[PDB]
């Protein structure tokens, strides 16, 4: 009789395609602190306000 | 002082007015601010709040 030999049908593995999608990449955006300056006097005042006759 | 960082022939990087970190209270004649034994001061800011 003649031997099969068996060279196989399956080629490589999914693992390369699996690794392709497995890509995670970079996520999220900068927020919160930004720059922050601010300056004006809407908080408190100062002006002569007494009483007399 | 109002100073200016300049590259090259006349390529001005920036013009910076001295902030409150860079204030000198006294500059008597024939003197340095700061004194010669001490190290010179650092200017690294652009904004009035130096942020």
């Amino acid at each position: 009789v003649k031997k099969e030999a068996a060279e196989k049908l399956l080629e490589k593995v999914p693992s390369d395609v699996l690794e392709m999608y497995k890509a995670i990449g970079g996520k999220i955006y900068i927020v919160d602190g930004d720059i922050t300056k601010h300056i004006s006097l809407e908080a408190l005042s100062e002006d002569k306000k007494k009483i007399k006759d | 002082p109002t100073t200016s960082l300049v590259l090259g022939k006349n390529q001005t990087l920036a013009t910076i007015k001295a902030k409150e970190n860079q204030l000198s209270q006294i500059l008597a004649p024939n003197n340095y601010y700061p004194s010669k034994n001490l190290a010179p001061i650092a200017l690294n800011a652009q904004d009035d709040f130096s942020s």
